[PDB]
């Protein structure tokens, strides 16, 4: 051949049990809003009801984990204390 | 000459009252002379020039500054009358420097001039004012005044620190590097809107760590230490996050080298360098697209995915193209090219069959839009006499039916020639600026809510505007208070009983969870 690849340096991202398509706290969907929002709108204050991303790389509706921090505080899918780093998606 | 002659008058009056007159009357003499002469002429000098304060500041005769400092120290309110004029001059120089006219200016030269003017101001302060507190606070407020302007001042500061951290070509030794870094963080001290600063600093970290390594390998510790000592442990945590990701993915690279020596099935894993990062620290570039993969990289990615699903179960990987690089071994000698995960698919399609066009690479490739056109231009448009992908219809704009060819270009005096069309002159186009502004706005809107729900659970309640003052004071060193935004956002959480904060029942807030 005329051009042959010798080296490569991809960077491979990874996702834990985020289950893209369901939230582990309320079980609704990665979208479709949450249990504390019901319909997509239903007074969602300009769609502020967004997804929250932990350091453990799990994902839930911001609302569903926020309310889980008024009772527990250690991420239900492992044991890590859980942080609030990345947001949205 | 006025300062010298008035000093001579002061000295001669001192000895006159000490010998001819009674030395006990020294007080009222100082009174009359000092009071009248200096106070009346304070106005006349704040008003003049011709080798005056605003002229000696730009000329740089430090002896005059020291003389007037030691003279005006006796007259009351004189230090204020000179602080106001020097602050006016500094604000003029600032708004002349931070001017947005003349698009295309070099940002590193801009911040270099800013550092130069602040350094000459600080040296004139230390030599004349002897590290005075009033002058220091006035220049501090002056720096806080006009540095807030521009939606790009922290962005330009981040670009400057990136240019200074990528390679220490200028100032090979460590002393001047240390001094320039201290001056940089001092300049950053008198700057607001730290959120965009941290965002662009993290973006520059991602740009400098996901590229060719061995930039400094030691200055990262100094950078994180200065960040800890300057802003505090709040974003430096995410910084440690990123660096840890890096070193851990280096250990993962050695681990995968072992696991690849474990099978060696197909000729696709000749030389592999795969990096494993987390989304919690590294955000998506544009869309994380799903373009095709060349066959040997296909086999390499398949082997890596099988390994990561067999011995690292509990998580699945996602494929993308907007990150990384490669070394394309071309072949009178064998010169190895370089492709940054963008030209691999097009060059592979050319290897499979030459004489293609835009339709061929847009039909049988499942190619996105923006990055596709970007890479097309990077390879055939705006190229110096090192063209690796030529075409017959020579034109600036991109057509559809244009055949692509290849040229030798023996000007490469080595075997490792790279096409670094990416990371060009800092343009900061409107779409990327708007999207990062929206991102940082959402970040602020989430951080204010996090802060309010972390704080007001252990504090008292507000009636109309009591706790908003506290939530703005806690964020004073972060960014602007944005009264309208916070007022619109605090009334959105009322949807449920949790911290109702009802505008009707503002008498007692629910101290529950
Ligand atoms: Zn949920
Ligand atoms: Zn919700
Ligand atoms: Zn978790």
């Amino acid at each position: 051949k005329r051009f042959e690849v010798k080296k490569w340096n991809a960077v491979a991202l990874w996702a834990w049990d985020i289950v893209v398509d369901n939230c582990a706290i309320c079980r609704n969907h990665i979208m479709d809003l949450c249990i504390e929002c019901q319909a997509n709108q239903a007074s969602a204050t300009s769609e502020e009801c967004t997804v929250a991303w932990g350091v453990c790389n799990h994902a839930f509706h911001f609302h569903c984990i926020s309310r889980w921090l008024k009772t527990r505080q250690v991420c239900p899918l492992d044991n890590r204390e859980w942080e609030f780093q990345k947001y949205g998606h | 000459v006025y300062i010298k002659k008035v000093e001579a008058r002061i000295n001669e009056e001192i000895e006159r009252v000490m010998h001819c007159l009674d030395k006990s009357t020294e007080e009222p003499i100082v009174k009359v002379v000092e009071r009248e002469l200096i106070s009346k002429h304070m106005k006349t000098i704040v008003e003049m020039e011709n080798s005056g304060l605003v002229h000696m500041l730009k000329n740089g005769k430090t002896e005059d500054l020291g003389c007037m400092y030691k003279l005006f120290s006796r007259v009351p309110n004189g230090l204020k009358t000179m602080c106001e004029c020097m602050s006016s001059y500094l604000r003029e120089q600032g708004k002349a420097l931070v001017s947005e006219e003349g698009e295309g200016k070099n940002p590193v030269d801009y911040i270099q001039g800013l550092l130069d003017l602040k350094s000459r101001f600080d040296r004139f302060l230390l030599e004349s004012f002897n590290n005075d507190r009033l002058f220091k606070q006035t220049i501090a407020g002056d720096f806080e005044y006009f540095l807030n302007l521009n939606s790009r001042s922290p962005e330009y500061l981040s670009l400057f620190i990136d240019d200074k951290l990528k390679k220490g070509v200028k100032g090979l030794t460590e002393q001047e590097v240390e001094t320039i870094l201290d001056k940089a963080m001092v300049l950053f001290r008198f700057m607001q809107e730290k959120d965009v600063f941290e965002r662009y600093y993290k973006q520059h970290l991602a740009r400098r760590l996901l590229t060719n390594k061995s930039v400094s390998d030691d200055s990262e510790k100094n950078m994180i230490s200065k960040l800890k000592t300057e802003c505090g442990c709040q974003f430096t945590s995410k910084l440690e996050g990123m660096f840890r990701d890096m070193s851990i993915s280096n250990t993962t690279m050695d681990e995968f080298r072992q696991h690849l020596q474990a099978t060696g099935v197909s000729l696709g894993g000749v030389d592999l360098t795969v990096r494993v990062l987390t989304t919690g620290y590294w955000p998506t570039q544009s869309a994380t697209p799903k373009c095709n993969i060349p066959p040997a990289p296909r086999h390499a990615f398949e082997i890596f995915r099988r390994f990561y699903l067999a011995k690292h179960s509990g998580r699945q990987l996602t494929l993308q193209h907007h990150m990384g690089s490669a070394d394309l071994n071309a072949t009178t000698r064998k010169h190895i090219l370089q492709v940054s995960t963008f030209q691999m698919t097009i060059l592979m399609l050319f290897n499979n069959r030459e004489k293609y066009t835009f339709e061929e690479i847009q039909q049988e490739t499942d190619i996105p839009e923006r990055e596709l056109v970007r890479a097309l231009q990077s390879l055939a448009c705006g190229k110096p006499t090192q063209r690796v992908l030529t075409k017959e219809p020579k034109s600036k704009e991109i057509e559809n039916g244009h055949i692509f060819t290849v040229n030798d270009q023996f000007t490469s005096k080595l075997h490792r020639v790279k096409i670094q069309t990416v990371a060009a002159k800092q343009g900061e186009s409107d779409p990327e600026r708007k999207e990062t502004r929206q991102k940082v706005d959402d970040d602020r809107k989430h951080e204010i809510e996090a802060a309010i729900v972390r704080i007001m659970k252990s504090r008292k309640k507000m009636q109309h505007n009591v706790l908003v003052a506290e939530v703005t004071q806690q964020l004073k060193a972060r960014f602007l208070p944005s009264p309208v935004v916070i007022k619109k956002r605090i009334e959105g959480l009322i949807e449920r009983e949790y911290l109702a904060r009802t505008p009707e029942d503002r008498k007692v807030y629910t101290y529950v969870a």
